[PDB]
């Protein structure tokens, strides 16, 4: 059970666009669908050295600083039948949520009710014509898993959510 | 007027690691300011089940696997050989 | 044109190696994993 005494460094983490090109005899093909949709037939697709400025944030149930849909909000996951599986959701439109060390992370109220029945007007059904929609939070399980978790100025923060995921639509 | 959600946060120090199943334990806070101003770009979802198919459908946040954090900026390319 | 991608990767295994080797050169803690 490996326990590593390093010299713990006050340093700050900051992160770099990273852009992946082809790898050696390989090519990159970028699929230019505008609404690609996860697994498929990709019809528009074009040959690319480098995919984009990819920005690595780590983080928990909220992906941030990265890329936005052009459309409409699309979902995506491996089977949207078995309950267990991840479903990530790309956004039409950013939100912002500001934090500080000193305990809080506020989000425009307004702003987030508002994507939050864009992705109702989709969900599991598959894009159902019609159900209720609920919004609960975490089950329970680790705290970087239970909350926003994420790396602000160095320091890691974990966000208490459930005022974002706790309400009800159709 | 100028309603914002505010959510209650904290700073720990001993984390469980999303590299591999490790535990971690950093040095507390020197800054008194520490700011962040991020865009949410995304949503990282999971729903209830035992009730496939009925009236309602409950999906709460997730995330964990920080592949699946690669996988929504990744998933419009693939790499090929090429001759 | 008229190609196959799905929900496999990329360099979603490559990139994530690279961002924990990345991690790991920056973010140094005092770490304790189990064998």
């Amino acid at each position: 059970t490996s326990v590593i005494t390093q010299a713990c460094p006050k340093v700050s983490f900051e992160p770099i666009p990273i852009h992946y090109c082809a790898p050696a005899g390989f090519a990159i093909l970028k699929c230019n669908n505008k609404t690609f949709n996860g697994t498929g037939p990709c019809t528009n697709v074009s040959t690319v050295q480098c995919t984009h400025g990819i920005r690595p944030v780590v983080s928990t149930q909220l992906l941030l600083n990265g890329s936005l849909a052009e459309e409409e909000v699309v979902i995506r996951s491996v089977n949207f039948t078995d309950n267990a599986k991840t479903i990530i959701v790309q956004l039409n439109t950013s939100v912002e949520i500001n934090c500080t060390g000193a305990g809080h992370c506020n989000i425009s109220r307004a702003k987030w009710n508002n994507t939050l029945k864009q992705i109702a007007s989709k969900l599991r059904e598959q894009f159902g014509n019609n159900k209720t929609i609920i919004f609960k939070q975490s089950s329970g399980g680790d705290p970087e898993i239970v909350t926003h978790s994420f790396n602000c100025g160095g320091e890691f923060f974990y966000c208490n959510s459930t005022q974002l995921f706790n309400s009800t639509w159709f | 007027g100028s309603d914002t959600i505010t959510l209650p946060c904290r700073i720990k120090q001993i984390i469980n690691m999303w590299q591999k199943v490790g535990k971690a334990m950093y040095a507390p806070p020197i800054s008194g300011q520490i700011r962040c101003s991020s865009n949410i770009t995304g949503l990282l979802l999971t729903r209830d089940g035992g009730n496939s198919n009925n009236e309602s459908e409950i999906f709460r946040p997730g995330g964990g696997d920080m592949r699946d954090n690669w996988r929504s900026e990744l998933y419009k390319y693939k790499v090929v050989k090429i001759e | 044109t008229e190609n196959f991608n799905m929900w496999k990767n990329d360099m979603v295994e490559q990139m994530h190696e690279d961002i924990i080797s990345l991690w790991d050169q920056s973010l140094k803690p005092c770490v304790k994993l189990t064998p």
